[PDB]
RNA sequence: AGUGAGGGCGCGAGCGAUAACGUCCGCGUCCGAGCGCGGGAACAACCGAGACCGCCAGCUAAGGCCCCCAAGUCUGGGCU
RNA sequence: GCAUGAGUAACGAUAAAGAGGGUGAGAAUCCCUCUCGCCGUAAGCCCAAGGGUUCCUACGCAAUGGUCGUCAGCGUAGGG
RNA sequence: GCACCUCGAUGUCGGCUCGUCGCAUCCUGGGGCUGAAGAAGGUCCCAAGGGUUGGGCUGUUCGCCCAUUAAAGCGGCACGCGAGCUGGGUUCAGAACGUCGUGAGACAGUUCGGUCUCUAUCCGCCACGGGCGCAGGAGGCUUGAGGGGGGCUCUUCCUAGUACGAGAGGACCGGAAGGGACGCACCUCUGGUUUCCCAGCUGUCCCUCCAGGGGCAUAAGCUGGGUAGCCAUGUGCGGAAGGGAUAACCGCUGAAAGCAUCUAAGCGGGAAGCCCGCCCCAAGAUGAGGCCUCCCACGGCGUCAAGCCGGUAAGGACCCGGGAAGACGACCCGGUGGAUGGGCCGGGGGUGUAAGCGCCGCGAGGCGUUGAGCCGACCGGUCCCAAUCGUCCGAGGUCU
């Protein structure tokens, strides 16, 4: 009687694999299934990942971005079936796990504090250039 | 009437038709019948159910004999589902379909000795503006020389929770027979690891 | 309530309660065996265990960690050079607590001994 | 999560700028109002020669809130402010432009014009 | 607070009644396997210093 | 006529607090209202409040009848 | 010597509102001092009756006689 | 004089303790050691009032000490 | 009004808190009449189940006003509630205005200020144990007598722009959807806390000079975060359905009284109310109940006592390891034939790249090793440590 495994077992059927790895500070574009009255189209949503709170399948993440003046935060179930894909627009190196403090910074400061994560960018250009010789001949 | 014994294992949420749904999970199966209650013998109708297998090297002699007349290896819990008379020998979680509706009974979590604010949601006094030491206190509890006593059942501080609680009309989200699992939309009283009873609902 | 909370309070505030564990860990590692009230003995049981286990790792990092609580270079050496060897083939449980048959006169406190194993 | 006394940015061009909520119009005694709910409010400050003047008591509908709104798909959404659009008694927008995003709930709650006049629906 | 106070002296009957529960319990005790001296169970014997067969402390 | 009874405001000690000695008579057809918490006796005040209310509805109609006559002449 | 706060009830008057467990007089009565006994569920002053003491004897009063609760589920005759 | 409240309120600053060793009929409370904490324009040091042997030594615990006590501003003697 | 209890003390307004009862009903429910076309309204009858908002002004009760609402009911309970709180008012001593008095002083006139008492004995009330009983002793599982809880309501749409109406408007009946408040439970999500789970920072003192650390700055020095737990702002679910008997009220059949009459015999219908139904307590229900299973026969005396001694039986208690159980008791799990707590290990999760070294820069630092190092509780594993060894109690069944 593993209470835990029993739970993780139930979830397993609903788990995703396809979404790419990311960390706070990274800029990210979530293509999301929405409802326009009748139909269902994809809307993109793109900003800094200010937060990830892990809890296995129940893990989630918050994206912040400004639109037409007003700042907006959106909170996504990481294994939501409404996520069509997730794009890594840009990678940045944050010095902490929760980035709410940028709620109060000028887009100039936000820029100065969140430098581009060269290491993980390099690895990203390294990989994918890596996996390409078999997606060929 | 139909129902099963079980153990609350935990909560998560699943997805269904692109809506999230909170569920608590219950390990129900299986449950061997141990005794039936006839009207000829007992004056009412119900079935005793066994649940969770017991270390025989801990079962005593009166208990062992009741278990013999049944003809089933010992078990840790005996509980009756009233007015349920299972055609079969062992009650399985199979008795529920996704979509059905169930009443669940479990023991609520135990608050111990609880204030009148936690037990009964009294407002208590003001956190400022003059209050001499009555910030969480119950206020007045009566009138004056008439009646000159306190009502029976007056809401007062005392033990809270750790008690029988039944929550009605929970939807069966899903059942997983190969694990004896049960998914119910909503919340079920008591801690995980706790005993629960899942009856067919009484609401029409 | 208190449900599923782990760890004794021992009628001390945080800063004191911690010094208490250290000062008992110092004494225990120093003399090998001490006598204390039973509840202190049960908390200390796990606290000394973890430091000893760190010594079983022997590395500088481990030594610098254990220094934080034991603070004594001399004593720490004894732990690494003499106590940790004794336990290289034993997983946890480097300590044991036995209850005594005598209470304190002045306050009736039940006593117990805590000691390292062989 | 708006309630009486709460200030809100007006997200239209009626000429108001700040209104303070004085009543929420769900129910006999509803505690708070959220996105898609209608509030009665007083105009607390406004630009000259706009339609609405200060001290006007008006109806409005909440289009953005600092308190995050939950969604059936398990998502949630939150803004940096509390905004509303002034509307007439038929619940139609008294302005002609709305500013900033509005929450997709408006669609469902009914307010169709507001959603069109919006720059972005989130 | 307005200083609550006993309205009547407690009767000897009622006083002693309250103390119906005040009675002490004899210490529970067991014989040591070694020295057969009485002692409290689960404690190391104070008479011979043995517990669980081993000599734990020296008496 | 609607008459309201209630506790007076200010001096009186024990008695002023436990005694609805204040009067408010509201003359319904005109909405004209008087109040009187002058004396300790409730009907001493109802008497006064009935006296003033009288003079005030009379004086109010006299003035109406005045600027009718006074303006029909104009 | 004590008394010089009386009170209730019936009746006759004044005051009062042909109110008051109201107030003030007059005639009487009882409580006061008979908060001793029976009745009126309980109840100073209403009904019965003025307790020297004893009785495991008797008759009556008021009030009662179906059970609590002593004595008629009595006898005629009506009504509801 | 002795009860009741009652083995109840309280044990007088929330600066804080722990272990080892010793002494002793007896040790959470006395001594020694190590560790920890607190004050440091004091919670350290020196005058003046006032107090009048409380000072040092040895022996001692009935009472005094809000518990304990082998300890003490306590008791006895000696000295100063 | 009277002056009957209380002056060897019955604390006096409003507020707050907690209510509970009345029904002369404010709303919701059922009705009759209507100057009831419909929609609405008026008036009366039944009905106390539940409900009966938030603000501005004033000490205010009252009252006016704003914004809503199904409604914003009225009364009793020492105008309920100060050994429950407040103390704005009132009702001491200070001081002032107006005012009266030669004056001292005075004012149902006003103004500023003005000590509200740690310990509950009995009854009552909320919780929790101990004893005994329940004629053999047990381990389980139950029956529900009798109680308690709960009981609100709106809007939209379909029926249907239909019946009705000149039009404007606009239904009954039946069906659907979304709300407000309140209740119970829960922690998956959202959102808090999370006194040492991780990191950064200032000053100072210390270890060991550098590095690295430790104390103190709170009873966390500060800050940025934060698992489990406890939580609401978060999630689920609830009120019902239905059965029965009725209220006002509407009827059938029907005399007395050839006719008529809901009634005198007899029958039908009919409320958010009543009894059920739902949830919870529950056999001290001394009327102490029921079912399944287990233990056995007395070992000895005692006339009058269905008694006693005292080993055992089924079992139980003690002690110990613990526990989303808990003030203590109680309750639940486990005690080596064992995973119960501790350590160790793994998983989850938090923090966010340890120390050490190498490289770059005069340097503060930076880059790499590196998602590193550390790592409470959650989900599991592991006999390394600790639940050693033991002790006590408990039938042998009264009579027709
Ligand atoms: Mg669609
Ligand atoms: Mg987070
Ligand atoms: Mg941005
Ligand atoms: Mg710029
Ligand atoms: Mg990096
Ligand atoms: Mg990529
Ligand atoms: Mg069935
Ligand atoms: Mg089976
Ligand atoms: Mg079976
Ligand atoms: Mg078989
Ligand atoms: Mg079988
Ligand atoms: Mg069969
Ligand atoms: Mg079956
Ligand atoms: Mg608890
Ligand atoms: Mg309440
Ligand atoms: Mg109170
Ligand atoms: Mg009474
Ligand atoms: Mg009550
Ligand atoms: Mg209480
Ligand atoms: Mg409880
Ligand atoms: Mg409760
Ligand atoms: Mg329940
Ligand atoms: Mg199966
Ligand atoms: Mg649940
Ligand atoms: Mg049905
Ligand atoms: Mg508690
Ligand atoms: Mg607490
Ligand atoms: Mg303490
Ligand atoms: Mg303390
Ligand atoms: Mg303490
Ligand atoms: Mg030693
Ligand atoms: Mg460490
Ligand atoms: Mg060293
Ligand atoms: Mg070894
Ligand atoms: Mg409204
Ligand atoms: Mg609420
Ligand atoms: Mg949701
Ligand atoms: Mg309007
Ligand atoms: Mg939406
Ligand atoms: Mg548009
Ligand atoms: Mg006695
Ligand atoms: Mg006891
Ligand atoms: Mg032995
Ligand atoms: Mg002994
Ligand atoms: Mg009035
Ligand atoms: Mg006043
Ligand atoms: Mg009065
Ligand atoms: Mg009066
Ligand atoms: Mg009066
Ligand atoms: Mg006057
Ligand atoms: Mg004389
Ligand atoms: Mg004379
Ligand atoms: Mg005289
Ligand atoms: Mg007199
Ligand atoms: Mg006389
Ligand atoms: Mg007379
Ligand atoms: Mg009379
Ligand atoms: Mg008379
Ligand atoms: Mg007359
Ligand atoms: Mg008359
Ligand atoms: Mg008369
Ligand atoms: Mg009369
Ligand atoms: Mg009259
Ligand atoms: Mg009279
Ligand atoms: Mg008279
Ligand atoms: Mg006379
Ligand atoms: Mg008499
Ligand atoms: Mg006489
Ligand atoms: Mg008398
Ligand atoms: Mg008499
Ligand atoms: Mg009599
Ligand atoms: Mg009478
Ligand atoms: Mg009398
Ligand atoms: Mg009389
Ligand atoms: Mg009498
Ligand atoms: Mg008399
Ligand atoms: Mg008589
Ligand atoms: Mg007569
Ligand atoms: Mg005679
Ligand atoms: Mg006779
Ligand atoms: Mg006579
Ligand atoms: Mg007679
Ligand atoms: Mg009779
Ligand atoms: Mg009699
Ligand atoms: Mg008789
Ligand atoms: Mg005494
Ligand atoms: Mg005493
Ligand atoms: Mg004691
Ligand atoms: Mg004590
Ligand atoms: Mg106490
Ligand atoms: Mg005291
Ligand atoms: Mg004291
Ligand atoms: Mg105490
Ligand atoms: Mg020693
Ligand atoms: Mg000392
Ligand atoms: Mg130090
Ligand atoms: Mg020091
Ligand atoms: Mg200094
Ligand atoms: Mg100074
Ligand atoms: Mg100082
Ligand atoms: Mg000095
Ligand atoms: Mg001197
Ligand atoms: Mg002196
Ligand atoms: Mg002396
Ligand atoms: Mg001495
Ligand atoms: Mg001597
Ligand atoms: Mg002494
Ligand atoms: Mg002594
Ligand atoms: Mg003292
Ligand atoms: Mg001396
Ligand atoms: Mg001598
Ligand atoms: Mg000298
Ligand atoms: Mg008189
Ligand atoms: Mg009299
Ligand atoms: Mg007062
Ligand atoms: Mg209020
Ligand atoms: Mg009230
Ligand atoms: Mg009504
Ligand atoms: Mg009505
Ligand atoms: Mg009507
Ligand atoms: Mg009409
Ligand atoms: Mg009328
Ligand atoms: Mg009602
Ligand atoms: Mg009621
Ligand atoms: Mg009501
Ligand atoms: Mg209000
Ligand atoms: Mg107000
Ligand atoms: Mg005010
Ligand atoms: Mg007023
Ligand atoms: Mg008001
Ligand atoms: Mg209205
Ligand atoms: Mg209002
Ligand atoms: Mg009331
Ligand atoms: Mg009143
Ligand atoms: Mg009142
Ligand atoms: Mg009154
Ligand atoms: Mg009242
Ligand atoms: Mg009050
Ligand atoms: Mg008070
Ligand atoms: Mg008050
Ligand atoms: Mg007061
Ligand atoms: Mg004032
Ligand atoms: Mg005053
Ligand atoms: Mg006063
Ligand atoms: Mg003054
Ligand atoms: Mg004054
Ligand atoms: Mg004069
Ligand atoms: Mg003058
Ligand atoms: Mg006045
Ligand atoms: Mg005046
Ligand atoms: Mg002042
Ligand atoms: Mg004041
Ligand atoms: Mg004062
Ligand atoms: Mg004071
Ligand atoms: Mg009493
Ligand atoms: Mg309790
Ligand atoms: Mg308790
Ligand atoms: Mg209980
Ligand atoms: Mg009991
Ligand atoms: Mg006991
Ligand atoms: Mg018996
Ligand atoms: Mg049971
Ligand atoms: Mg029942
Ligand atoms: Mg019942
Ligand atoms: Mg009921
Ligand atoms: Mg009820
Ligand atoms: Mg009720
Ligand atoms: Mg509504
Ligand atoms: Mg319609
Ligand atoms: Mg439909
Ligand atoms: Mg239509
Ligand atoms: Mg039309
Ligand atoms: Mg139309
Ligand atoms: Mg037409
Ligand atoms: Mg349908
Ligand atoms: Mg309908
Ligand atoms: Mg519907
Ligand atoms: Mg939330
Ligand atoms: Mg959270
Ligand atoms: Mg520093
Ligand atoms: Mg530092
Ligand atoms: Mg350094
Ligand atoms: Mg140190
Ligand atoms: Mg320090
Ligand atoms: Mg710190
Ligand atoms: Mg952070
Ligand atoms: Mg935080
Ligand atoms: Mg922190
Ligand atoms: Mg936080
Ligand atoms: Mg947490
Ligand atoms: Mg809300
Ligand atoms: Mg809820
Ligand atoms: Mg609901
Ligand atoms: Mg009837
Ligand atoms: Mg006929
Ligand atoms: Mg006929
Ligand atoms: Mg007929
Ligand atoms: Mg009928
Ligand atoms: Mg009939
Ligand atoms: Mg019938
Ligand atoms: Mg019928
Ligand atoms: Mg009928
Ligand atoms: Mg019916
Ligand atoms: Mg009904
Ligand atoms: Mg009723
Ligand atoms: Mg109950
Ligand atoms: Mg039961
Ligand atoms: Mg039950
Ligand atoms: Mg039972
Ligand atoms: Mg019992
Ligand atoms: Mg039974
Ligand atoms: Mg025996
Ligand atoms: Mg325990
Ligand atoms: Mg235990
Ligand atoms: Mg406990
Ligand atoms: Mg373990
Ligand atoms: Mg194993
Ligand atoms: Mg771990
Ligand atoms: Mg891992
Ligand atoms: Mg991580
Ligand atoms: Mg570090
Ligand atoms: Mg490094
Ligand atoms: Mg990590
Ligand atoms: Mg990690
Ligand atoms: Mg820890
Ligand atoms: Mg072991
Ligand atoms: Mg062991
Ligand atoms: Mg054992
Ligand atoms: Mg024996
Ligand atoms: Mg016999
Ligand atoms: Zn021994």
């Amino acid at each position: 009687m593993n209470r835990g495994a029993l739970i993780k077992l139930v979830e397993s059927r609903y788990v995703r694999t396809d979404l790419p790895e990311f960390r706070p500070g990274d800029t990210v574009r979530v293509s999301y299934k929405v409802k326009e009255g009748n139909r269902t189209r994809i809307q993109d949503f793109e900003g800094i990942v200010i937060r990830i709170r892990r809890n296995g399948f129940n893990t989630t993440f918050t994206v912040r971005k400004v639109s037409y003046g007003v700042g907006v935060e959106r909170i996504f179930p990481l294994h939501s079936p409404l996520i069509q894909k997730i794009d890594i627009v840009q990678r940045g190196r944050a010095r902490r796990a929760k980035l709410y403090f940028i709620r109060n910074l000028s887009d100039r400061e936000i820029r100065r504090k969140l430098r581009a994560d060269r290491k993980r960018i390099d690895k990203d250009r390294a990989a994918e250039r890596a996996a390409k010789e078999e997606v060929q001949k | 009437m139909k129902g099963i014994l079980g153990v609350k294992v935990g909560m998560t949420r699943i997805f269904r038709d692109d809506r999230a749904v909170p569920v608590t999970v219950i390990l129900a199966g299986p449950c061997p019948v141990v005794q039936r209650r006839t009207p000829e013998k007992d004056g009412y109708t119900a079935v005793q159910l066994g649940f969770l297998p017991q270390n025989p090297k801990r079962v005593n002699r009166p208990l062992k004999g009741h278990f013999a007349k049944a003809g089933v290896e010992p078990v840790r819990i005996l509980r009756e589902i009233r007015d349920f008379n299972p055609e079969g020998d062992t009650v399985t979680v199979e008795i529920f379909k996704p979509g059905e509706r169930v009443d669940v009974t479990g023991t609520s979590k135990g608050r111990g000795f609880a204030g009148v604010m936690k037990r009964w949601n009294f407002a208590g006094g003001p956190d400022s503006h003059g209050a001499h030491k009555i910030h969480r206190h119950p206020g007045s509890i009566g009138n004056r020389k008439t009646p000159g006593r306190v009502y029976k059942g007056k809401k007062m501080a005392g033990h809270y929770g750790a008690e029988r609680v039944t929550v009605m009309n929970l939807e069966v989200v899903d059942v997983i027979p190969e694990e004896n699992l049960l998914l119910v939309k909503g919340a079920v009283p008591g801690p995980n690891g706790g005993l629960v009873i899942v009856r067919e609902t009484k609401k029409a | 309530m208190r449900h599923l909370k782990s760890g004794r309070k021992l009628n001390r505030h945080s800063s004191h309660r911690l010094a208490l564990y250290r000062n008992q860990a110092k004494s225990l590692l120093t003399h090998g065996r001490i006598t204390t009230t039973v509840p202190k003995a049960k908390e200390l049981r796990g606290f000394v265990d973890h430091l000893i286990h760190l010594a079983k790792r022997g590395d500088l990092h481990a030594r610098r960690l254990v220094l934080r609580d034991l603070q004594d270079v001399k004593l720490v050496r004894k732990l690494f050079d003499e106590i940790a060897p004794r336990y290289r083939d034993r997983q946890g449980g480097y300590t044991r607590v036995l209850k005594l048959a005598e209470r304190r006169r002045g306050d009736g406190a039940p006593l117990a001994l805590v000691e390292l194993v062989e | 999560m708006i309630q009486p006394q709460t200030y809100l940015e007006v997200a239209d061009n009626t000429g108001a700028r700040k209104i303070m909520c004085i009543r929420v119009l769900k129910g006999s005694n509803a505690k708070y109002a959220t996105v898609g709910d209608v509030i009665v409010a007083s105009v607390k400050e406004a630009i000259p020669r706009g339609a609405v003047k200060e001290g006007d008591v008006v109806k409005a509908v909440v289009v953005r809130t600092k308190k995050e709104v939950k969604r059936p798909d398990g998502s949630a959404i939150r803004f940096d402010d509390n905004a509303a659009v002034i509307i007439n008694n038929q619940l139609e927008p008294r302005g002609t432009r709305v500013f900033g995003p509005v929450a997709r709930e408006l669609r469902e709650k009914g307010f169709m014009k507001i959603v069109s006049l919006a720059p972005e629906v989130l | 607070a307005k200083h609550p106070v006993p309205k009547k002296k407690t009767s000897k009957a009622r006083r002693d009644a309250r103390r119906s529960h005040h009675a002490l319990t004899p210490p529970i005790l067991v014989p040591c396997p070694e020295c057969k001296a009485m002692k409290p169970p689960h404690t190391v014997c104070p008479e011979c210093g043995y517990y669980a067969g081993r000599k734990v402390l020296e008496v | 006529l609607r008459i309201d009874t209630f506790r007076s405001s200010g001096a009186g000690g024990q008695h002023v607090n436990t005694t609805d000695s204040a009067i408010r008579i509201t003359h319904l057809p005109t909405g004209i209202v008087v109040e009187c918490q002058d004396e300790r006796s409730q009907h001493k005040n109802k008497a006064k409040a009935l006296s003033v209310l009288g003079a005030r509805i009379h004086a109010a109609e006299m003035a109406k009848r005045q600027q009718a006559e006074a303006s029909t002449r104009r």
